[PDB]
């Protein structure tokens, strides 16, 4: 398994540096002409900042995979757990409200033109940096690492019924991470591309494929991206947390931590894909 | 322009009372508002000072902690809340208009005010003259010193000249050093550096009689000198 | 800092608070350009210097432009109206005929100049085709020979002013960033209003997604 | 018109009949007086950091 | 006699044009390629003027070289203490289609005027704390251009209705109307005894005028545009203008011709404005492709460029002392340069 091992980390190490490449650009472009005057401005940055305080945890992880062992204690145990929840669940609620934001924007215009301004995208962002530190904080808590199962490992600690609390804490981070975040960005990106169809986009050529295809190819990208960056994660944590299935398997092991690869490929692609989708950013040359 | 000022009366010691001033005539909300007071036999003293937004509040020591400033900018009116009264505090309170930027005239209109009777480090300027003999027609100098040099890195030397008049409230004469105001006569000349300061009036009037006081505005509490009384 | 000093500045930020607040009301509201012909009428749509109208329709703060009484050089003074939403333009159908050169061609020419202007690219236009009623009662007798003598059609309301404004929206260049919204005046009516936010409506979208940065 | 004519070649009959000078010596003069004033010319020579108030 | 008049005509301007050529004998380049020239200006911005929100078109100095006003499309009249950045006054304008300001020498008056065809002067000082507006001038047929002060009663104002006129703020009234442009009058500026005036206008013609006269003593015709900006030189015998045919170019009032030609070949956008430094040995020009040339204007050399504008450099002018030069322009933006 070592060719296994060198391919996971080769894996983690590239899509590490990609993330932290990206997000120095963005961050590199937003300093210098693209200023925080503008909502989608704002967001752009924030999800910047999730975006690299994520990568920066992933070599954590990488050398946990390699070294099958936990020096990091409960401190850092702790830490990196919390960094991870906190982490994914910004990310998430970021990329929600860029979606309600931009449904607003199109489909509620006389009424966006007070409720789109910096202040409140701002206001916005600290409310949604604020919430998943409430998450956050009985990750600080509840997370000490154990030497059990002839390693050093981290696992929750829940009062009886154990199996119960991590089933149902389970249960709710994938309700309240993935289902309805998915369910409000579909939603509200179908209701604008439904007005995008009816304002005039679509009259004739050259202006329906260079505008409306492109606008459709970039929600799709985006959505798209969303699945396959965060559906095989939860649905093997669900699989993990319903069925018992061997543990030390190493092709289990490959295909959880190929999983957890693509979840970070999720915060390594998107500033890529907001440098390669803005017309803001391709304007600005 | 008229500042009117309420309240007052004869109050318990330990007591509590509520100055008010109704403001008519001008920009309320963009002037800063300051109040201050005078002994009966006494010169005048700085008390509290309230900015334009009610942003910065600025107590004296003697007053900290007891008395509380406030403006109802929509009315047009300046409260001075008092609690604890004791009987230093016994003396008539004015209230001063104050406007601050580039070439102001500060402490330009006065309040007649009102009494308060209750029943029974900061830098000095110095007026060692009183009762100055004065005759119409002479020229006469007043004299006031302070403790620091008041010429700030700005190039403005932060001196104030004011005129009592027997039986009426004080009046700018000279606002920051060499800077006659309006409606002054152009007989009034301000000349100093540093410490020492002078206040010239090449020819007299009747009208010019009066406690000459002097003031400093280079940092907070605002500290007069006791006045040169003029006389005939 | 002086004890004046500190009051100055605090001054200043004051008044900064209030520029950012007025600047947000400002930014809050539209702004329409109202040209075109004298004859043509302008202020069928409405009931020394220039004539500023407010009026607010279902939410939205409008800003009308009158520039009809400035009798100089336009190019002097066209740059000031860069960031106007839209443009409200008014051509008479009804002075196809009359002639101060005839009126509509001088109506065609000022379009044309306008439209292609290089400060309104990409500036939406509300065309206005104003006295139908006038112009039907009048093309059972005169027909569109005297204004156009390659016309070559026949003489009924609805084929003449569908052909003025197909050659009124045909003297649009660069039809990709632009749009001419034609409407036809009505008089017993109130949609006239309607028409100008729905065109409006569009152009805030099309804003909306030019800084949402997907256009 | 009629009139405009008229008010326009009187104009020019006023314009004509004035005092003039040679190129030479206006252009003498005005480098008279920049040479007179350079001294005194802030922007063309360096100004030191102490008598500049913007700094 | 239409025709007769007309070649009478013709007849005194080749008069004239005979005078004018006869009068000169050696161009001012020839006889200043011997003087010492100034190698290269670096001028770097000191203060960012910030708080506009909408495109700048004018601003004017104070006397005290301190003070100084702009007026934007945003409604406003920005009083600015340039020595802190400080914000004096702000004062709403009734139109915000203002297209010039001017600062009265005694600093207590500021007016403003644009396409509401009036010319407002504001009180500064005033018992309460607000600026007030003293009176609406009244009068002109066209836009206010531009608009220079005499004193604190006499006012000068030039208009889009081919007129220049002088006002009385005492009474609201035209002392004296200045005729004789056949183009939008743009650009004013009064001489340094405030005795006479030049303005140039769009028939690309500049006009030297007599203040207490009224008539017209000199026309210079070398532009092939609409003239933008004009400026008198500092000891006045001179003027320099700037049109849309990216030229500027500096008349003599005695020799009554065109002395310098200041262009080149890769300038092609038009001149905004126009200003003198202290000595009158540089030219400060702003054009329209976001920058302000210096030129050195016994030698029409560039000797820099002051290139911080995002925005068409709309004006500029520098303090009575020399110190600084404020350019404002179309990106909201005031800077101040030394
Ligand atoms: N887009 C950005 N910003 N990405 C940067 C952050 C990416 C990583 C986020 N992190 C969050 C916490 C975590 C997790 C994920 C998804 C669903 C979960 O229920 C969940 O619980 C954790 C977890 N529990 C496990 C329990 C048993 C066995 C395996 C488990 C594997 C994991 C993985 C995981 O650590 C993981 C995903």
């Amino acid at each position: 398994s070592l060719a296994l091992a060198i391919a996971i980390t080769a894996l983690y190490s590239a899509v590490c540096a990609v993330g932290l490449l990206g997000n120095v650009l963005v961050m590199f472009g937003i300093v210098r002409y693209t200023k925080m005057k503008t909502a989608t401005n704002i967001y752009i940055f924030n999800l910047a900042l999730a975006d690299a305080l994520a990568t920066s945890t992933l070599p954590f992880q990488s050398a946990k995979y390699l070294m099958e062992t936990w020096p990091f204690g409960e401190l850092l145990c702790k830490a990196v757990l919390s960094i991870d929840y906190y982490n994914m669940f910004t990310s998430i609620f970021t990329l929600t409200m860029m979606s309600v934001d931009r449904y607003i924007a199109v489909c509620h215009p006389v009424k966006a033109l007070d409720f789109r301004t910096p202040a409140k995208a701002k206001l916005i962002n600290i409310c949604i940096w604020v919430l998943a530190s409430g998450v956050g904080v009985p990750i600080m808590v509840m997370a000490v690492t154990r030497p059990r199962d002839g390693a050093v490992v981290c696992m929750l600690q829940f009062p009886s019924p154990s199996w119960y609390w991590d089933t149902v804490t389970k249960i709710c981070v994938f309700l309240f991470a993935f289902v309805v975040p998915i369910l409000i960005i579909t939603v509200c990106y179908g209701l604008m591309l439904l007005r995008l169809r009816s304002v005039r986009l679509l009259s004739g050529s050259k202006e329906k494929d260079r505008s409306l295809r492109r606008i459709t190819r970039m929600v799709l990208v985006v959505v798209g991206a969303f699945v396959v960056c965060w559906a095989p994660i939860h649905i093997f944590v669900i699989v993990w947390t319903l069925v018992d299935i061997d543990r030390r398997d190493p092709l289990v092991v490959a295909a959880l931590h190929l999983c957890i690869a693509l979840g970070y490929a999720n915060s390594s692609l998107n500033p890529v894909l907001y440098a390669f989708l803005d017309e803001n950013f391709k304007r600005c040359f | 322009v008229q500042l009117v000022e309420s309240g007052g009366g004869l109050v318990q010691p330990g007591g509590s009372r509520k100055l008010s001033c109704s403001a008519s005539g001008f920009a309320f909300s963009s002037f800063g508002m300051h109040w201050v007071r005078q002994a009966p036999e006494k010169g005048l003293e700085w008390v509290a000072y309230i900015s334009s937004g009610s942003g910065t509040i600025y107590y004296a020591d003697t007053v900290k902690g007891r008395f509380t400033i406030s403006r109802d900018d929509p009315k047009n009116t300046l409260f001075l809340q008092m609690t604890s009264l004791r009987s230093e505090d016994t003396a008539m309170y004015y209230c001063v208009r104050s406007i601050y930027y580039y070439g102001s005239s500060p402490f330009d209109f006065w309040g007649q005010g009102t009494t308060l009777t209750v029943s029974s480090s900061d830098i000095v300027m110095t007026q060692a003259t009183s009762s100055v003999p004065v005759t119409p027609g002479e020229s006469v100098s007043i004299s006031c010193r302070s403790s620091k040099s008041l010429l700030h890195s700005n190039g403005n030397t932060y001196l104030y000249w004011f005129l009592q008049r027997p039986g009426q409230s004080p009046q700018l004469l000279i606002y920051r050093m060499s800077n006659l105001a309006s409606g002054v006569p152009d007989r009034f000349s301000g000349s100093g550096s540093g410490t020492a300061f002078t206040l010239t009036i090449s020819r007299l009037e009747a009208e010019d009689v009066g406690v000459y006081y002097c003031m400093q505005h280079l940092e907070y509490p605002l500290t007069f000198g006791a006045g040169t009384k003029l006389e005939l | 800092l002086s004890a004046e000093d500190k009051a100055a500045v605090e001054r200043s930020k004051m008044i900064d608070r209030n520029l950012r607040e007025d600047g947000e009301k400002a930014a809050r509201e539209v702004k329409l350009l109202l040209l075109g012909a004298g004859e043509s009428g302008k202020n069928t749509i409405v009931k020394t210097g220039i004539v500023e109208t407010h009026f607010t329709f279902k939410d939205l703060h409008f800003k009308m432009f009158d520039v009809g009484a400035q009798r100089s050089e336009r190019k002097k003074w066209i740059h000031c109206f860069e960031g106007v939403t839209a443009i409200i333009f008014c051509v008479a159908l009804s002075d196809y005929d009359l002639v101060l050169m005839n009126r509509m061609h001088a109506s065609m020419k000022l379009f044309d100049s306008i439209c292609n202007n290089k400060w309104f690219t990409d500036t939406s236009i509300i065309l206005f085709l104003n006295k139908k009623d006038l112009f039907e009662e009048k093309i059972k007798k005169s027909p569109l020979t005297i204004c156009y003598p390659e016309y070559a059609g026949s003489n009924t309301y609805e084929e003449a002013a569908a052909y003025i404004q197909c050659q009124f929206e045909d003297l649009n260049k660069r039809k990709d960033t632009k749009e001419i919204y034609t409407h036809f005046t009505c008089s017993t009516d109130t949609k006239n209003v309607q028409f100008v936010f729905d065109a409006v409506t569009d152009v805030i979208i099309k804003n909306n997604l030019k800084d949402c940065g997907l256009f | 018109s009629i009139a405009q004519a008229r008010k326009l070649v009187e104009q020019l009959k006023m314009e004509a009949n004035i005092d003039r000078i040679k190129v030479s010596k206006a252009a003498a003069d005005l480098m008279a007086y920049c040479e007179a004033h350079a001294k005194e010319d802030p922007l063309l020579t360096p100004v030191p950091a102490s008598e500049n108030p913007f700094r | 006699e239409l025709d007769q008049l007309r070649q009478e005509a013709e007849q005194l301007k080749n008069q004239i044009r005979d005078a004018r050529k006869a009068c000169a004998d050696a161009t001012l380049s020839q006889i200043t390629n011997n003087i010492d020239p100034v190698g290269r200006i670096q001028m770097r911005t000191r203060r960012t003027l910030r708080g506009h929100l909408a495109k700048i078109y004018a601003m004017h100095w104070g006397t005290d070289s301190r003070l100084l006003v702009s007026a934007s499309q945003d409604g406003k009249l920005i009083i600015w203490d340039s020595y802190t950045t400080n914000k004096v006054h702000a004062i709403p304008l009734r139109s915000s289609w203002v297209m010039t300001c001017a600062y009265a020498p005694s600093g207590n008056y500021v007016a403003c005027g644009g396409l509401d065809n009036i010319c407002s002067i504001y009180n500064l000082k005033t018992r309460e704390g607000n600026v007030r507006v003293s009176r609406e001038l009244a009068g002109h047929t066209g836009y206010l251009s531009c608009c220079r002060f005499l004193d604190d009663n006499q006012i000068v104002t030039s208009s889009g209705d081919t007129t220049c006129a002088l006002w009385d703020i005492e009474t609201g009234q035209q002392t004296t109307t200045f005729t004789g442009h056949t183009g939008d009058v743009m650009s004013l500026s009064l001489a340094p005894d405030t005795r006479l005036f030049v303005s140039g206008a769009c028939d690309a013609s500049a006009k030297l005028w007599d203040v207490r006269e009224g008539m017209c003593r000199q026309t210079f015709t070398g532009h092939e545009s609409d003239i933008n900006a004009i400026c008198f030189f500092p000891n006045g015998n001179a003027f320099a203008t700037g049109s849309d045919d990216a030229t500027c170019r500096l008349f003599d009032l005695r020799a009554d011709q065109e002395l310098m030609t200041y262009s080149h070949d890769n300038i092609i956008c038009g001149i905004t404005s126009v200003s003198f430094s202290k000595s009158g040995r540089l030219l400060l020009a702003g054009y329209d492709d976001f920058n302000c040339n210096v030129w050195d204007a016994l030698k029409a050399d560039r000797a820099g460029v002051l290139a911080g504008h995002d925005n068409r450099v709309s004006c500029l002018g520098v303090t009575d002392d020399g110190m600084a030069v404020a350019t404002g322009s179309w990106d909201s933006f005031l800077k101040i340069w030394n």
